[PDB]
C-alpha cells in the first residue's frame, strides 16, 4: 500500500 | 482525496480475469476470425480494444453473442494480441510482427501498434 | 518466453472497467446491501472478492441478476470496497475503518483486511 | 515497454  | 492504493491491485484485477478466460469462466462472446473461434469477455475486449469499445456501445451489436472480423485478420495475430489483453504480455517476433501490427491496427490497440512500428523500424 | 510487457496496460484496462461502471455500461448484476442497490460487473467482483468468486461460479447463483448481501453489512463500507476493486484507491478513514474491515472480511477481499488491521494496530 |  502507498500515498498515490 | 486521502485514499491508500495497492500497488498490484490492477495486476492481480487482470491475471484473475485472464484464470477466469482459462476456465471459460463468464465468457459472453465468441470472435470469429476465418477457421477459429476465441471465447473472450466482453468488457475485457471493449478495455483493450477501439473497435471492440465501438461494437460492444452499439444499441444492436451489444446483444450479439458472436463477433465475425473482417476475413484478412489472421488468426494467430489476433490471438496474440487476445493473450496480450489478458496478460500486458506481447509475443512479438520476426515471423509475425507484420500480422500482429495489420491486427492491432484493425483492433485500435495504439501501443501495440507504436511498438510494432517502432521495432520494424529498427530492423530496416 | 520472449515477451515484452506494457507497465500501464493493467491499470489502464481498470481505469477503462471504471469508466463502463460510471456509464453503467455492459453491468449484469445488482448487489442489495439493505436499502441501497450497486450495479456492477461480475468479473469484476470475482476478481477482487473470494465471496464473489465463490457466488457466481455456483451453477445456479452465476445466472442471478440480484445478489443481496447480509444484513449486518453497512451500505458505506460496500461502496468504499466497490470503489477500490475498481480504482485499486481505498478511502479509508477513522469514521469508516471498522466498517470497511468487517465488510473486506465478509468479501474476502485479503489485502484490504490487512491494511485494515495495520491501521487500527496502529491507533491502539 | 520493458522486458518482463
Ligand atoms: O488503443 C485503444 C485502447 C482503447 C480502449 C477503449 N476503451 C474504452 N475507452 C473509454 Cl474512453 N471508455 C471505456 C472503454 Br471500455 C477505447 C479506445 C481505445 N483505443
Ligand atoms: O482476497 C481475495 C481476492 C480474491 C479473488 C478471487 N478470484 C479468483 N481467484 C482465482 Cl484463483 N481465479 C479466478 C478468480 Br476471478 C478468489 C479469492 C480471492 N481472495
Ligand atoms: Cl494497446
Ligand atoms: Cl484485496
Amino acid at each position: 500500500w502507498v500515498i498515490p | 482525496d486521502s485514499c491508500i492504493q495497492f500497488t498490484r491491485h490492477a495486476s492481480d484485477v487482470l491475471l484473475n480475469l485472464n484464470r477466469l478466460r482459462s476456465r471459460d469462466i463468464l465468457t459472453d462472446v465468441v470472435i470469429v476470425v476465418s477457421r477459429e473461434q476465441f471465447r473472450a469477455h466482453k468488457t475485457v475486449l471493449m478495455a483493450c480494444s477501439g473497435l471492440f469499445y465501438s461494437i460492444f456501445t452499439d444499441q444492436l451489436k451489444c446483444n450479439l453473442s458472436v463477433i465475425n472480423l473482417d476475413p484478412e485478420i489472421n488468426p494467430e495475430g489476433f490471438c496474440i494480441l487476445l493473450d496480450f489483453m489478458y496478460t500486458s504480455r506481447l509475443n512479438l517476433r520476426e515471423g509475425n510482427i507484420m500480422a500482429v501490427m495489420a491486427t492491432a491496427m484493425y483492433l485500435q490497440m495504439e501501443h501495440v501498434v507504436d511498438t510494432c512500428r517502432k521495432f520494424i523500424k529498427a530492423s530496416e
